[PDB]
């Protein structure tokens, strides 16, 4: 599949993930990725985004998923469901996510990830997630509610 | 003084040049990591990069 | 003494500059204050109107 | 609607709305709110705009009414009927309110608050509401008609 479970004592500890040219992954998850043709690949960390950056193979190349910084408040889909998008946060229902789930990617409705999470709170009926989203000039930046903890 | 006049200013110029490194790439990084962001020219200029 | 002291021939000219700094900055603080609430005073009536 | 009645000696005085994170509550209306989990929140006062603030507990974050700006001229419903908003004026068919409506939501058709009424005063078949109203830049800023008194 086009999103790979790192593996710790046998137990995925975090999804990561290959997005628009890069293999990306966070950085507090610690664990070999389960694809020999990137578990390896030396990794390029910048903890102001909380994630480490490689360039894929060139065969692997054409299966790495698209992006864009345009997202419209919204449904957006999410392995775990969907996910919701209003006043510049993104919102998941209560209870689904958690120690896991970091690093998976959210998609549009063309299929294009939007965004990477890395954290949650539980508000509520719902749950805000801690994300790193290309801002309105594609930008990457991390957008995080407050209390947020690293999945 | 000489050993000292040596030390104080490789200390400084090494503390410096790599405190301007740090920020070249953290200026660069997102613009790395987001694949088509039109390329700034006075960020692209300051900090290199080859432009778009 | 073949003189009269008159109650400021001993100030000097580093106490004067002190005392004056002193009542300036007073003033200054007070008078910024002043001006802060009447441009809040002014903002708030143009956030309405 | 989630408002709540504020009561001292058990009767209410008025009503405490929740939106976007905040308790919002009429200045001049006084006692205990209904709802113990709020009756502990300082609220910080603003005389300014007649509104008693609190920023609402972790666990109910999500579970907030949301507000807008963006108002056309037209129907809007409130509580106790529907308010019309003609000439940059909140008004109310007659005779309907007083004291103890005061802090009331007013939603528009989407369910968004748009207003918060503090008071109100007769003109003709109608009634003119002294209101919370976010201006056209989203800045907040009471609005109220002449002579309007505190419900």
């Amino acid at each position: 599949d086009k999103t790979f479970p790192i593996m710790l004592n046998g137990q995925v500890n975090g999804y990561a993930c290959v997005v628009g040219g890069r293999v990306f992954k966070p950085l507090h998850v610690e664990g070999r990725i389960d694809n020999e043709q990137l578990a390896a690949i030396k990794l390029k960390k910048a903890s102001i985004y909380d994630l480490e950056y490689g360039d894929v193979p060139q065969c692997m190349k054409s299966d790495t998923l698209q992006y864009t910084s345009d997202k419209p408040p919204g449904f957006y889909n999410w392995h775990h469901g969907a996910v919701q998008y209003e006043n510049n946060r993104f919102t998941v229902p209560r209870g689904v996510g958690g120690k896991g789930d970091s690093g998976r990617p959210i998609l549009d409705n063309k299929g294009r990830v939007v965004a990477i999470v890395l954290g949650g709170v539980n508000e509520g009926s719902r749950t805000a997630l801690s994300v790193v989203t290309w801002n309105q000039k594609g930008v990457t930046v991390k957008d995080t509610p407050e209390g947020s903890e690293p999945w | 003084g000489l050993c000292t006049c040596v030390a104080i200013i490789m200390v400084s110029c090494v503390t410096s040049v790599w405190l301007l490194c740090r920020t070249r790439n953290l200026c660069i990084t997102p613009y790395k990591l987001a694949p088509n962001a039109q390329v700034p020219i006075l960020l692209a200029l300051l900090c290199c990069i080859k432009p778009t | 003494a073949q003189h009269t002291e008159s109650f400021t021939s001993a100030i000097s000219a580093t106490a004067w500059s002190w005392i004056k700094v002193l009542v300036g900055g007073t003033s200054a603080f007070i008078v910024l204050g002043l001006i802060a609430t009447a441009v809040v005073a002014l903002v708030l009536f143009f956030h309405r109107h």
